[PDB]
RNA sequence: GAGGGGAGUGAAAAAGAACCUGAAACCGUGUACGUACAAGCAGUGGGAGCACGCUUAGGCGUGUGACUGCGUACCUUUUGUA
RNA sequence: CCGACUAAUGUUGAAAAAUUAGCGGAUGACUUGUGGCUGGGGGUGAAAGGCCAAUCAAACCGGGAGAUAGCUGGUUCUCCC
RNA sequence: GUCGAGUCGGCCUGCGCGGAAGAUGUAACGGGGCUAA
RNA sequence: GAAUACCAAGGCGCUUGAGAGAACUCGGGUGAAGGAACUAGGCAAAAUGGUGCCGUAACUUCGGGAGAAGGCACGCUGAUAU
RNA sequence: GACCUGCACGAAUGGCGUAAUGAUGGCCAGGCUGUCUCCACCCGAGACUCAGUGAAAUUGAACUCGCUGUGAAGAUGCAGUG
RNA sequence: UAACAGGCUGAUACCGCCCAAGAGUUCAUAUCGACGGCGGUGUUUGGCACCUCGAUGUCGGCUCAUCACAUCCUGGGGCUGAAGUAGGUCCCAAGGGUAUGGCUGUUCGCCAUUUAAAGUGGUACGCGAGCUGGGUUUAGAACGUCGUGAGACAGUUCGGUCCCUAUCUGCCGUGGGCGCUGGAGAACUGAGGGGGGCUGCUCCUAGUACGAGAGGACCGGAGUGGACGCAUCACUGGUGUUCGGGUUGUCAUGCCAAUGGCACUGCCCGGUAGCUAAAUGCGGAAGAGAUAAGUGCUGAAAGCAUCUAAGCACGAAACUUGCCCC
RNA sequence: CGACGACGUUGAUAGGCCGGGUGUGUAAGCGCAGCGAUGCGUUGAGCUAACCGGUACUAAUGAACCGUGAGGCUUAACCU
């Protein structure tokens, strides 16, 4: 099943009648405009490419503008692709809105996780700290050993060490759909989703179900 | 920790392959005084975007 | 953001009485014991108030059956059926955490005559 | 990480920064134009402009608030008697920063910061 | 939020006054016991003529914690101290006949209905 | 200012006082060729291509060296050393 | 003021023994300035082989002196048998 | 008593089968591959 | 009090600066719940901390132990007393 | 704290006690805590970037990969291979 | 030319197998296996002296691991002296998982209390240019003991300096160059690589099947946890020297009043955003393919029998996918 | 650090400014009561960072720079 591109508005709660507070991420899903349909004959696979939102005209380059104009669709802020299932058909220029999730119980949400910059092994990999005291010399958050001896005489590939953390694609799976609000272009899902307020999100019906 | 072998002049040059300075691509011309200046900076004679901002 | 403020405004209680730290309040909360739902009162001094729109909260301290207990209520939660001020207290701080180290006479709060 | 945080440390402690910007706001009010490093000029906006906004409303309490900041009654007097009136109809942006190259001693990026109607 | 070495007050008349958690039961590397959780204890102080003696090793169920419990609406209930009710090591039923101070609805279970019945107040 | 370019002296200033000759290590600028899918004592045997130049107009000379066979420095000490 | 019990730092140091937080003595067998005396198998030592000019199970400088070294290293152009 | 071409279990011998678990990586033909290579 | 804090007289900002606001190191501040479970060892850190008064055990060489332990009061204003 | 089976105590190279004293050795408790469960955030000095100055140990020469094997018997440099 | 580690060896050690006296009511072979026999590993105790004495830091802890499988748990299976429950024994299986404390320098061990389980080994008895430095193994001192004595003792006791700014390989991240054949902006495909893969308890099926009873299931389903991981900040909280306040000493702004500086942010009480765990969402799977041990169908060679030779079907956390990231 | 994303007057990119929120907890001044410390009123006052909604006041300058001008050979399938 295809998904939709939205935007992380933020989190709030829904109080139910029986006194449960449901933490929800509010996702603004404006209409997704189909900009290109890809088929097996021309592209080797079946997919739709969509756009959403809007971009200032002088920020749209002539190549991107020609691509939008061929679809007869106003320019959105980006282009995202969704693979098509067997019973799935779409037309160029078609608008797809958040009522797509009207009957969907659970969704997978993909965003770009917040960026922690250069992270140490303690933060990045949950390495334990060495002694704060008891004689420890300059080695309180340092990684410890990184290998063996002469055998093997090298560090193994994939060794956990300090480095860039976050600012990467992350998917959180099978979040409850709390509410679909077609009039306000809003999807509320229970729980946290990746990324900072205002960032793009990709929402698809849950793959695990 | 220190080298076991003397690095070559070749390796020294390869390392310095990123050390070259970059010249300012273009200077700007004040519309009133006609003098050259760094873009978004005032001129030597106290002009910015045609206005005599600083005297003396 | 306007979107989230709309979503929260639609959920907010419109009948919340005014109260201040140091007031004695009685909170009636729903308790479900089987298919039976009934109201249970929790009465004590307000030692903290968090003013945060739909997410507003307040903390009530009481000595109950020989034990000090604090309950942090979510103001706009349907679990809270009603709030009523039993006594206006006169204090000067926003947060009355110092009362945690007071008992009896040293824990008294002057009434706010107004 | 410094997400959403505001303010430059400027390789100083807070008390030093506070004193420095008190002095520098005094100098800008006195001379109406000063040369400093670009980052310091950008930080100085956030100190001087609220002082002018405060000076727009002349009262004993506002003069005392201006004195608690500034600690200079000549500066306070200039604020309330001249700058507030001069800027009475200007909604913010009482200062202008003009980049002016690099310092000889340390290649520090430099700028003039001036009052907009100087 | 009780762990090994935590001292607890006693909310029953079993005769113990102070006990110490020596194991959080019910899981490998399990760190903490909360309200409603069963711990292994040693009695560190006890009144002269009670049903239990200093140095006995037995079980207890935590019934009050400073960390407290959360409720479905997000509210919390916190207590000024940590307290437990001593349980027979095999049957895991209370040793005492009276329960002191308030307890919480988290103890409403088949195993701890007796504590709910005896408690003066359930929060 | 330092330093330099001229002018002049001188047989000579590339004898200018940081001064006869002015080697090598080491560091540059210029030109030719090679070099960004390629694994190791860096050479050696084979070898295309490019550039420059040669009195017979023919191949040759000089420089470079794609690709390819083989190939673990030297001394010392040792039964024996990459 | 005289010391130097613990830790961290520093360890191509700010320093060839320190800095910082703590620590001991602080009218005494105390501590300090100036000058004096004891000299190398000798001095001096509330004694650790401690100290005797960043040197101590025999100071430093010069001399015997090129001690001796059955040990280690090194030993320089070519070709022929 | 019943079917119509062999049946049985000892020996000697050629080639093979099991017995046969190890640590960075195939890793006990130098490799590819080979039923002959 | 020659301690300490802030100042006077007086003398100084320590002869590289400017930015940034990663890991990690150094020197510090604070920390939910727990409270020595850390570790060779409470190393380090945290803690105690003043004055007056009340009160203070075994033991003892009759001096001590002892500031044992433990506890109470403490600012400001007015009067007693311009 | 006892027992005595003192491998191998013992009476001025003193025996056994001993109040007081000790930056002395061992053990236990109250308090206290980031010592720890289990780390989080923060303030500063470095680390990072720009401008100025400008070291060091080491160094046969280097066109300085992994693996399995070989081999002066633990290989970037040998073989095969990735 | 010894002590450490490597190397060679494998007597010794550990593991496996062969024969089967006998135990096992009966019955060698459910389980065990005498007297003897044959191997595997490199794994203990050793042997040797090949590498290093112009130096290859040697116990234990900490941090961080990585591999083997002779498997501790979880998974699949045969036999049982397997009624059930729970066991024994062997086979397959390395995906993931696989205690915290008291004592002691300990490793180990014993002990307490957990757990589904608390695996066994290799990796310079992995890891000190990563930490420690309690132990061993300098100089001080003392005891016992030996010695006439200087001194000595894998006997004991109290004390006792752990350096290195990373050139190369490697590894975690992150750019610059050129290439990809006119140049450019985008969206992709997916060769290939990495991550992930754990599990308890409760309830139902069912007090059923089994069983004289005591007890008490398979198969299948439901919920809720421990540990781990990813994200996030709505909630609960920490921090919050950039916000507000209280307060001690002092100095100043002429003074009063009001303020500012300094004293660890002077000391404190609160606390915004952000960052964050103790906070709260989510995950491990299902399914599919090909299999292991194992079970079979049909079936001759060998008129029978036979899961196998021809053919055909099942079969596990291993393998290939499915899920996530590059 | 490079990098990556947004924005550059046809503009909400940042600062300021306006409104709000949040936090602290009733400013200053004046008045009243009290011999006074102080209390009370004006007053939930004053102040309020990194937050939310807005706003061209300030700063994001016209330019300039780089990058080119129809893109190899052969063969095949076609279009002429
Ligand atoms: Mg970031
Ligand atoms: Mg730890
Ligand atoms: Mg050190
Ligand atoms: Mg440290
Ligand atoms: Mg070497
Ligand atoms: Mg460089
Ligand atoms: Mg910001
Ligand atoms: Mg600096
Ligand atoms: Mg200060
Ligand atoms: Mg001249
Ligand atoms: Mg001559
Ligand atoms: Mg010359
Ligand atoms: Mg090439
Ligand atoms: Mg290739
Ligand atoms: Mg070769
Ligand atoms: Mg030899
Ligand atoms: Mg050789
Ligand atoms: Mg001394
Ligand atoms: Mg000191
Ligand atoms: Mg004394
Ligand atoms: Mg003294
Ligand atoms: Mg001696
Ligand atoms: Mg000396
Ligand atoms: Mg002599
Ligand atoms: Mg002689
Ligand atoms: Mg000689
Ligand atoms: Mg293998
Ligand atoms: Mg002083
Ligand atoms: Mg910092
Ligand atoms: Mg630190
Ligand atoms: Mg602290
Ligand atoms: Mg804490
Ligand atoms: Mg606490
Ligand atoms: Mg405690
Ligand atoms: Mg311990
Ligand atoms: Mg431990
Ligand atoms: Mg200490
Ligand atoms: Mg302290
Ligand atoms: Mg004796
Ligand atoms: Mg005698
Ligand atoms: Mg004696
Ligand atoms: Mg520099
Ligand atoms: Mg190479
Ligand atoms: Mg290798
Ligand atoms: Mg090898
Ligand atoms: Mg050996
Ligand atoms: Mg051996
Ligand atoms: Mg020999
Ligand atoms: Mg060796
Ligand atoms: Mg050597
Ligand atoms: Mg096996
Ligand atoms: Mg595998
Ligand atoms: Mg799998
Ligand atoms: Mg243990
Ligand atoms: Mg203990
Ligand atoms: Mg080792
Ligand atoms: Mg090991
Ligand atoms: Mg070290
Ligand atoms: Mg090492
Ligand atoms: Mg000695
Ligand atoms: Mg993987
Ligand atoms: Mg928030
Ligand atoms: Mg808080
Ligand atoms: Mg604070
Ligand atoms: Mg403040
Ligand atoms: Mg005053
Ligand atoms: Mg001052
Ligand atoms: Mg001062
Ligand atoms: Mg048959
Ligand atoms: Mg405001
Ligand atoms: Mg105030």
């Amino acid at each position: 099943m295809i998904g939709l591109v939205g935007k992380k508005v933020g989190m709030t709660r829904i109080f139910t009648e029986d006194g449960v507070s449901i933490p929800v991420t509010v996702i603004e899903v404006e209409a997704n405009r189909v900009t290109q349909v890809k088929d097996l004959a021309n592209d080797g696979y079946r997919a739709i490419q969509v756009t959403t939102g809007a971009k200032k005209a002088n920020r749209v380059t002539k190549p991107e503008a020609g691509h939008f104009a061929k679809a007869g669709v106003e320019a959105g802020r980006g282009l995202w692709e969704f693979r098509l299932a067997e019973g799935e058909e779409f037309t160029v220029g078609q608008s797809i809105s958040v009522e797509l999730f009207a009957d969907v119980k659970k969704v997978d949400v993909t965003g770009t996780s917040k960026g922690k910059g250069f992270a140490g092994t303690v933060k990045r990999w949950n390495f334990r700290t060495q002694d704060a005291t008891h004689g420890n010399s300059l080695s309180h958050r340092v990684p410890g050993s990184i290998g063996q001896n002469q055998t093997p005489g090298k560090v193994f590939k994939g060794k956990k060490m300090a480095g860039q953390m976050g600012n990467e694609r992350v998917t959180v799976q099978s979040l409850d759909v709390v509410r679909v609000d077609a009039e306000r272009n809003l999807l509320l899902v229970k729980g946290a989703v990746p990324g900072a307020t205002g960032s793009d999100l990709i929402v698809k019906p849950a793959v695990k179900a | 920790a220190v080298q076991q072998n003397k690095p070559t002049r070749s390796k020294r040059g390869m390392r310095r392959s990123h050390d070259a300075l970059t010249a300012v691509t273009s200077l700007s011309v004040d519309k009133t005084s006609g003098e050259k200046h760094l873009r978004h900076h005032i001129t030597a004679d106290g002009y910015y975007r045609g206005r005599k901002v600083i005297a003396k | 953001s306007n979107i989230i403020k709309q979503l929260e405004q639609e959920q907010m209680k419109q009948d919340v009485p005014s109260f201040r730290p140091g007031d004695t309040v009685e909170v009636k909360v729903w308790v479900v014991e089987g298919s039976k739902k009934r109201l249970q009162a929790f009465e004590g001094v307000v030692i903290a108030i968090r003013n945060r729109g739909l997410h507003s909260a307040f903390t009530v301290r009481k000595i109950s059956n020989g034990e000090g207990v604090e309950r942090v209520f979510q103001t706009h939660s349907p679990v809270v059926d009603s709030i009523s001020v039993k006594r206006r207290g006169a204090v000067r701080k926003a947060k009355l955490y110092y009362l945690r180290e007071r008992t009896g006479k040293a824990a008294r709060i002057k009434e706010r005559l107004n | 990480m410094r997400h959403r945080k505001s303010g430059r440390q400027l390789n100083r402690n807070s008390s030093h920064r506070q004193a420095m910007f008190r002095n520098m706001a005094g100098s800008l009010v006195r001379h109406e134009i000063i040369k400093t490093t670009l980052p310091k000029a950008k930080e100085l906006r956030r100190v001087v402009e609220p002082l002018i906004t405060l000076a727009k409303t002349d009262s004993v309490a506002n003069r005392r608030l201006a004195f608690a900041r500034t600690r200079d009654n000549e500066i306070v007097a200039k604020l309330f008697n001249e700058l507030g009136p001069r800027f009475a109809s200007r909604a913010g942006g009482y200062t202008r920063i003009l980049k002016c190259g690099f310092r000889a001693g340390d290649n520090a990026p430099m700028a003039y910061i001036e009052l907009v109607d100087r | 939020m009780i762990q090994e070495q935590t001292m607890l007050n006693v909310a029953d008349n079993s005769g113990a006054r102070r006990v110490m958690c020596i194991k959080v039961l019910g899981g490998s590397h399990r760190r903490y016991a909360g309200v409603g959780d069963i711990i292994k204890i040693t009695i560190k102080e006890a009144i002269p003529r009670g049903k239990v003696k200093k140095g006995d090793v037995l079980k207890a169920v935590v019934v009050r914690t400073k960390k407290g419990v959360r409720r479905p609406d997000g509210s919390v209930i916190r207590f000024d101290g940590n307290a437990c009710v001593l349980l027979n090591n095999n049957s895991e039923q209370p040793i005492g006949t009276r329960i002191f101070g308030p307890v919480t609805r988290e103890l409403r279970s088949e195993k701890f209905m007796k504590i709910i019945s005896l408690a003066p107040e359930v929060l």
